């Protein structure tokens, strides 16, 4: 009934799904072992004859070293062995190894235990796909695995959530090609992106949660819950939900616009105490401030085409609708001419779970603001620039034809991201 | 990708190939029996990069040393950690190449050439993933220069796609007397602008001049010159033997530093300059190690880094500190000297932390940069050969080993154009 | 999808028809640089 496989590819998403997995561990009551002493937490987990409550998940690198440590970790028992899927050689932060190279040998394997999961699905709806732009696995293997994925699914469903690189924390001076190239091969196999970036994570964490130097430990924490926000509609069955085709039909107008923004709130640190509890109010209001963003932008020098608000605890909806009324009168949030009805609802009863020890404060209400703006071209753009400045130099080229890519597949993966720019700039225009 | 094969040859080869032994042995806990007798984990996590487990609790350096000349082999296993060596890995001749490139390129060399691949080839294909070679040799000598390149060739030969990389130590005036070094080491810069992927451009005119001006060491020995050379050797390779982030292997690093093939040749720097013994009781603060990048006096190689411009910086700060602080420090000395970094390459200064520092100092600094600066080593090597080959002085060493003039002419032409290069991209714009 | 499967094989080998012609050239390079060293051992035993 209604199954979702997740596949977390490359080391960021590896790790962002150590994340996802342990909170829903936590909030369906399930234990390290897969033990647990609603019924929709299925569509995530499958059940063994022994009553073991086991992820619909396959974690794929092509180093063994970030899968190795979740094979010695705590959750070492919750997945089956053959789920998690490991190479010899990474793939160099070149896209052009993770892609051809050294993706061809491995390719084939991965499929095989999708298929071996898919078969074991009454109504599998689709795909989740956590990798980073800026790796050589994340960003080469991601897209040719997604083509793969197109070609054997016919016309199912495949949702992205994507690392966006950071400065702070990037580990490639080539993260801009590899952005560009994994982009430009994966758009028409994406049927909608939730883009992460790193940066925002960063800041949050500095910010909200008083972390002097954020690691990814404390970046996955947070980001899990924005993946929790997304998916507790599809684990839980609440008052208001949207499955897999309302996020699409909800927020995407055009086949190439397919980035929502997300916005979550509150974000408090486990210290404090008299800092809660906020109001229904007060949660969406931060919806609004840059500040509480996943993607560095600015949505007041863009137009808003489609806002989905997902709140989950404690939460009535004429406390909604008050405080949507209010944020009407600040004339500042402009939507596109096309757009009428802007604000789709949904109210999940579960309070969002923390996990303890954690930096995050237990709160009893929560809220995440799915936004497709313009202003997500900002991103785009600032990616698009740093690809120029190397590639009018042809600065490491020579790392990615040697491994058999042509000079051409670059010029094309620009291209196109021209095309989407002016895409996001053509949809903000008036009639 | 996970083991690296390391040769040492010649005379200058193997004096700093055995301290760099001896030195990551004593920072890996291993005694000169192979046993493993350290305090701390992180010491065994990647063993395995430079060493291969034998039975039981033994670890042994997978080396390879070579001479065509038996005595300097003799006082390698006469050493301190002389016993730690695979007895099989000695692969050494009787006839010396008398400090003539072309006696260990073409005649001598070429002899020996097939059973050290023989040796190489064991080690090779014992590994689980060959990350590729490391190569520790002087370009003014016979062996370490002319069978060095050969070696590298031959190998390249067979391992194709593997990393090649090298300890190149370059030739002075202040510290020897063959008067045919300007030679041997233009021979073989022809040799590793095409051969390596990277090089480590080691030169005892800096070396020198530390010991002497710095170090107030009124006549240098080689022990005092390789004393710094080891430190510079277990700085740089410090972030393929600890568990780390960036620049984690051979390939991954090669990717972040090498922007166009033939510009492969970096200046290493450390901070503090010790001599050998001088404690290191009381000296070094992150914003101290930090300024040291652009002083001239701690350069590995004879090059004012503020008479050139940084296409890469990959910089390894060593010992207890903060991490707040050195992105601090980091930065604002990006910020303030702006202009010797190239703005066509952004996040170009890629920063690393391990916890464990050398041996002696509780703090340390280590730089591995790809300048522009380098061209003043290439430069002063052509003027060198030139005030030699105009008078065609000492050419009858090696036409009488059955070399002609053109091949003088066209290495002299090769390296006269990768500081041409460097020129080239000192004086381009991000327009 | 039908037209979609070949667009990859085709990918997927137009890029392995570079990466072999790359180490075509690599081979190509190192067996010349290779034949030269006869023709200069050739310089020194006909040394006279
Ligand atoms: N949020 C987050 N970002 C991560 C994490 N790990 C890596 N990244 C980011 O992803 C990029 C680096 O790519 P990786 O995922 O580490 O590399 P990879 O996919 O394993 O590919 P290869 O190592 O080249 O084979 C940088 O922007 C990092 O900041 C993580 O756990 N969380
Ligand atoms: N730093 C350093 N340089 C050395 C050492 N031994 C020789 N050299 C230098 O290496 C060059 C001579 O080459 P050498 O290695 O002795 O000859 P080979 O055995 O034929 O390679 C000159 O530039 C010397 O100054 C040494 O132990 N340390
Ligand atoms: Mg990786």
């Amino acid at each position: 009934m209604r199954e979702c496989i997740s596949i977390h590819v490359g080391q960021a998403g590896v790790q962002i799904g150590n994340a996802c997995w342990e909170l829903y561990c936590l909030e369906h009551g399930i234990q390290p072992d897969g033990q647990m002493p609603d019924d929709s937490f299925n569509t995530f987990f499958s059940e063994t004859g022994a009553g073991k409550h086991v992820p619909r998940a396959v974690f794929v690198d092509l180093e063994p070293t970030v899968i190795d440590e979740v094979r010695t970790g705590t959750y070492r028992q919750l997945f089956h062995p053959e789920q998690l899927i490991t190479g010899k050689e990474d793939a160099a932060n070149n896209y052009a190894r993770g892609h051809y190279t050294i993706g061809k040998e491995i390719i084939d394997l991965v499929l095989d235990r999708i298929r071996k999961l898919a078969d074991q699905c009454t109504g599998l709806q689709g795909f989740l796909v956590f990798h980073s732009f800026g790796g050589g696995t994340g960003s080469g293997f991601t897209s040719l695995l997604m083509e793969r994925l197109s070609v054997d699914y016919g016309k199912k469903s495949k949702l992205e959530f994507s690392i966006y690189p950071a400065p702070q924390v990037s580990t490639a001076v080539v993260e801009p090609y590899n952005s560009i190239l994994t982009t430009h091969t994966t758009l028409e196999h994406s049927d909608c992106a939730f883009m992460v970036d790193n940066e925002a994570i960063y800041d949050i964490c500095r910010r909200n949660l008083d972390i002097e130097r954020p690691t990814y430990t404390n970046l996955n924490r947070l980001i899990s819950q924005i993946v929790s926000s997304i998916t507790a509609s599809l684990r839980f069955d609440g008052a208001l939900n949207v499955d897999l085709t309302e996020f699409q039909t909800n927020l995407v107008p055009y086949p190439r616009i397919h980035f929502p923004l997300a916005t979550y709130a509150p974000v408090i640190s486990a210290e404090k105490a008299y800092h809660e509890q906020l109001s229904v109010a007060e949660i969406t209001n931060a919806c609004f401030e840059p500040a509480n963003q996943m993607v560095k932008c600015d949505p007041r020098h863009g137009k808003y085409m489609a806002c989905c608000l997902l709140y989950r605890g404690d939460v009535v909806p004429k406390d909604v609708n008050a405080a949507i009324a209010t944020i009407k009168t600040k004339r500042s949030i402009q939507f596109v001419d096309w757009c009428p009805t802007g604000f789709k609802v949904g109210i999940n009863y579960q309070p969002p779970t923390v996990v303890p020890g954690g930096d995050l404060a237990k709160v009893q209400r929560a809220v995440c603001m799915l936004s497709n703006t313009t202003a997500i071209a900002e991103a785009w753009a600032r990616l698009d620039h740093k690809f120029d400045l190397m590639y009018a130099k042809r600065a490491f080229v020579h790392w990615y034809v040697g491994e058999g890519m042509e000079e051409g597949e670059f010029s094309e993966a620009r291209e196109d991201m021209a095309a989407l720019e002016k895409d996001y700039e053509e949809v903000g225009v008036d009639s | 990708m996970r083991e690296i094969v390391h040769i040492q040859a010649g005379q200058c080869g193997n004096q700093i190939g055995a301290k760099f032994w001896e030195v990551i042995s004593d920072e890996h806990g291993i005694d000169p029996t192979g046993s493993y007798h350290g305090d701390s984990d992180l010491q065994l996590e990647r063993i395995n990069v430079y060493y291969n487990e034998a039975t039981g609790n033994k670890y042994v350096p997978r080396a390879i040393l070579v001479d065509l000349e038996p005595g300097t082999m003799d006082s390698v296993r006469s050493g301190p950690f002389g016993q730690i060596f695979r007895p099989d890995n000695f692969v050494f001749g009787q006839s010396g190449a008398g400090n003539n490139w072309a006696k260990g390129h073409y005649t001598e060399g070429a002899e020996l050439v097939d059973s050290v691949l023989d040796v190489v080839r064991k080690e090779s294909e014992s590994c689980d993933c060959l990350q590729g070679f490391q190569l520790t040799h002087s370009l003014g000598g016979g062996t370490g220069s002319g069978m060095g390149t050969l070696l590298i060739s031959k190998i390249r030969e067979e391992y194709p796609d593997r990393i090649m990389n090298t300890f190149s130590v370059m030739p002075s005036p202040k510290v020897s007397d063959t008067v045919v070094e300007p030679y041997n080491a233009t021979l073989s810069v022809h040799q590793l602008v095409e051969n390596t992927d990277e090089t480590y451009s080691i030169d005892n005119e800096a070396l020198y001049d530390i010991c002497f001006r710095t170090l107030k060491l009124t006549t240098p020995t080689y022990g005092d010159l390789n004393h710094l050379v080891s430190a510079t050797m277990s700085g740089v390779t410090t972030c393929l033997r600890f568990p780390g982030q960036l620049n984690a292997d051979l390939r991954k690093l090669a990717v972040n530093m090498v922007p166009f093939p033939r510009l492969h040749f970096f200046m290493p720097g450390f901070a503090p300059l010790t001599s050998r013994g001088s404690q290191q009781y009381r000296a070094l603060t992150v914003p101290e190690l930090t300024q040291q990048m652009f002083d001239s006096k701690n350069m590995m190689a004879a090059c004012d880094p503020r008479h050139g411009r940084y296409l890469t910086v990959a910089a390894i700060f060593r010992g207890r500190m903060s991490m707040k602080e050195v992105d601090e420090q980091m930065l604002n000395v990006q910020n303030k000297n702006s202009s010797y970094f190239v703005e066509w390459i952004p996040n170009n200064v890629k920063t690393a932390v391990c916890d464990i520092p050398p041996r002696g100092l509780k703090m340390s600094a280590t730089f591995i940069g790809n300048s522009t600066a380098i061209q003043e080593l290439f430069k002063r090597i052509s003027e060198q050969f030139t005030a030699m080959f105009r008078r065609k002085a000492f050419l009858h060493w090696y036409t009488g080993e059955g070399m002609d003039e053109m091949e003088f002419t066209e290495a002299e032409s090769n390296m006269n154009d990768l500081v041409s290069e460097y020129q080239q991209y000192q004086d381009a714009t991000a327009d | 999808i039908k037209m979609a499967k070949e667009k990859l094989a085709q990918k997927m080998e137009s890029n392995k028809e570079n990466r072999e012609a790359h180490f075509a050239a690599m081979l190509e390079r190192l067996q010349e640089k290779d034949k030269h060293a006869e023709e200069v051992r050739k310089n020194k035993e006909l040394k006279e």
